[PDB]
Formats: structure tokens, sequence, C-alpha cells
């Protein structure tokens, strides 16, 4: 207690909820890449649809 | 000129039956041009899956 250490040890624990959330969106940002491939290849079939 | 009337309406008669078999034709060279459009939908295809 002659200083408080601790301290740094909550911090950590802040960059660790930082650090997740973070990867948390990219979780999301791969999900909606996902979305935006069916929507592509979506779109590429109705091109070939129409050709079919 | 009676067996000469029998030939060219023969031959007028047999060219009869290209006119209307090369318009059925025509109209096969009509669908020709969507097997056409159909090539482009397999290339429109391939970049559905080159964009995705």
């Amino acid at each position: 207690v002659s200083k408080p250490d601790l301290t740094a040890a909550l911090r950590d624990v802040r960059q660790q909820y930082e650090s997740v959330a973070a990867k948390n969106l990219q979780e999301a940002e791969e999900w909606y890449k996902s979305k935006f491939a069916d929507l592509s290849e979506a779109a590429n079939r109705n091109n070939d649809a129409l050709r079919q | 000129a009676k067996q000469e009337s029998t030939e060219y309406r023969r031959q007028v008669q047999s060219l009869t039956c290209e006119v209307d078999a090369l318009k059925g034709t025509n109209e096969s060279l009509e669908r020709q041009m969507r097997e056409m459009e159909e090539n482009f939908a397999v290339e429109a295809a391939n970049y559905q899956d080159t964009i995705g």
C-alpha cells in the first residue's frame, strides 16, 4: 500500500475489455463481409439466370 | 409448255419451302444469340465468384 500497484491490474482489465470490444466489432465485420459475398454472388447469379 | 409449267412450279414450290425453312432457322439464330447471353451468364457467374 506504500504505492497502490493494483491500479495497473484494473487498467489491464480495461485494456482486455477494449481489446475484446474491438474483436467483437471484427466478428461483426466478417459477418457483414459474408453478407456482401451473399449479395454480390446473388447479383452474379441473377446475371447468369438472365443468360440461362 | 405444260411439262415446262410443271417443272418451274415444282422448282418454285421447292424454293418456297427453302424460304420458310430458312426463316425457321433465322428464328434459330435468334436462339444462338441467347446461347451467347448464357455464355455471358457464365462470364458473369465466374465474375460473381471473382467479385465475391
